RNA sequence: AAACUUGAGUGCAGAAGAGGAAAGUGGAAUUCCAUGUGUAGCGGUGAAAUGCGCAGAGAUAUGGAGGAACACCAGUGGCGAAGGCGACUUUCUGGUCUGUAACUGACGCUGAUGUGCGAAAGCGUGGGGAUCAAACAGGAUUAGAUACCCUGGUAGUCCACGCCGUAAACGAUGAGUGCUAAGUGUUAGGGGGUUUCCGCCCCUUAGUGCUGCAGCUAACGCAUUAAGCACUCCGCCUGGGGAGUA
């Protein structure tokens, strides 16, 4: 599949309690999920749906 | 062997006009250079000075002025160059036991008559009264260890 | 930027000084203390990331 | 004005600052450690914020502005040492931030220190 | 003079990527200014001082301007021939890998001279100037300073166009193609086998690491990413200084 940038309730279990980017290290997700997760949790950052810190 | 460990202490044997521990390490402390007897005589003659100004018996007023003796607060020197290096420590129960016996002789030598017949016995009244010289510079420690409280 | 009530100071420091260590703010402004060379923070990533 | 603020503190490698105000920041009391006598470098110390803080905060006495909800900008040694002094004047503090500027990787900082 | 398909190249179908170039957009922080509120220091160090502040400093809150970078993701990961490349979006554009076998039919490899890229610091013509900062100024340290440390600060750092063409430009290892125990991480695919309610297992291809035989080495070590066994071509060495100097 591919990350949506707008669907936000599976791409904020996977923002930090602050805002920040968990790593693969402790989500367990893999290599090209991970990159094609974090060209779309930067685009969310971007247009408000997602803030950079809370 | 001050560092193969801790050397073993020994036992002391209790005075036995006052049936304490407390008064024969004021003996050995007031002994100048070995001399028991010559001593032991003057503290049994400090004493009845301290029951003639005070109705009590001084084996209640020993353990109550040295009350006044005693610090709770010291400082021991840690090496740490360009600090402060003086750590404000409390005191173990063993030297707090010695370091009053120590102020309250090394005071009782700096009075105005010459006997200590009565240089001891003064002091002895003004530690149980919480004055003179030998209560004075316990608060001298108290506003030194207690005035570089940032080590605690 | 977590509230901690019904209880003591005493413990929410213990809230509040694990919800800092989780946190890039004490390892993130001793790491810009002083300007590293652009080239010896690769190094330092290496050493912090092959000791695990 | 009552019992209603925001308590400011940021603790730096030097010199525990605290400034209390209120909710929509007016700057209504503050002290340093340079303000109790720590000429330098004394200032570095967890003990500096116990008297630091709550000479700011009892010499406040204009509104009774008795709450506080503090705020932690700044690294240093006195940092979680002067919230545990705070209730030494007991202010009830119901609300700790670490509110701390970290960059984005935005600006060169200074030269390494040899 | 013909014939062939493996090498090489194009198709077709899938991917992955901080590969470049140009134009936009965005947030945190730094500095400066304007304002509100507010009061004695702030700053700095092994300790201080220079410096800054009562012409309201710092601290705090809102707003503004401007320049520079892009936290987290971020990894002995990815991409590029090397230098190198890290916000985001769009346009323009280069390369690699996998699979299929349709097609071309040795079209290949290396490459002197030549011709182009080439970190930083420099230089030129203009911009821009936020932090940082050679030179420089001042304060401390020391036995002594032009060092270290601290305050301040110019060129520079940044952009555009021309240059310069050098680095421990390093894997201190030229390129190409074969062949030669294995074990193990990881990245990009493919075909399987169960099936998983998207997660493994085995085989294979191309990268990227860590161990380790044979063999090699003067010894350290290298070991399918050779420094092993071969063949082609190119660069280069033949005592140390004098010297990468006349």
């Amino acid at each position: 599949t591919h990350i949506d940038y707008k669907d936000t309730e599976l791409l904020k279990r996977f923002i930090s309690e602050r805002g920040k980017i968990l790593p693969r290290r402790v989500t367990g997700t893999s290599a090209k999920y991970q990159r094609m997760l974090t060209t779309a949790i930067k685009r969310s950052r971007h247009m408000a749906l997602l803030p950079y810190v809370k | 062997m001050p560092r193969k460990g801790s050397v073993p202490k020994r036992d002391v044997l209790p005075d036995p006009i006052h049936n304490s521990k407390l008064v024969t390490k004021l003996i050995n402390k007031i002994m100048l250079d070995g001399k028991r007897g010559t001593a032991q005589r003057i503290l049994y003659s400090a004493f009845d000075l301290v029951e003639q100004r005070s109705g009590r018996d001084a084996l209640e007023v020993f353990e109550e002025a040295i009350n006044n003796i005693m610090p709770v607060l010291e400082v021991k020197a840690r090496r740490v160059g360009g600090s402060n290096y003086q750590v404000p420590v409390e005191v173990r129960p063993e030297r707090r036991t010695t370091l009053g016996l120590r102020w309250l002789v090394n005071y009782a030598r700096l009075r105005g008559e010459k006997t200590m017949e009565d240089r001891l016995a003064n002091e002895i009244l003004d530690a149980a009264n919480n004055t003179g010289g030998a209560v004075k510079k316990r608060e001298d420690t108290h506003k030194m260890a207690e005035a570089n409280k940032a080590f605690a | 930027t977590v509230v901690r009530k019904n209880e003591s100071l005493e413990d929410a420091l213990r809230r509040f000084k694990r919800s800092v260590s989780k946190s890039g703010t004490i390892q993130e402004v001793r790491k810009r203390e002083f300007y590293e060379k652009p080239s010896v923070k690769r190094k330092k990533k290496s050493e912090a990331a092959r000791k695990r | 004005n009552i019992e209603n603020g925001v308590a400011h503190i940021r603790s730096t490698f030097n010199n525990t600052i605290v400034t209390i105000t209120d909710e929509f920041g007016n700057a209504l009391s503050w002290s340093s450690a340079g303000a109790l006598g720590f000429k330098g470098s004394k200032k570095s110390t967890p003990f500096a914020a116990q008297m630091a803080s709550e000479t700011a905060s009892k010499s406040a006495m204009e509104h009774g502005l008795k709450t506080v909800e503090v705020t932690v900008k700044g690294p240093g040694p006195g940092r979680e040492s002067a919230i545990r002094a705070l209730q030494s004047a007991g202010l009830e503090v119901t609300a700790i931030r670490d509110v701390t500027p970290v960059p984005h990787n935005g600006c060169r900082p200074p030269k390494r220190r040899r």
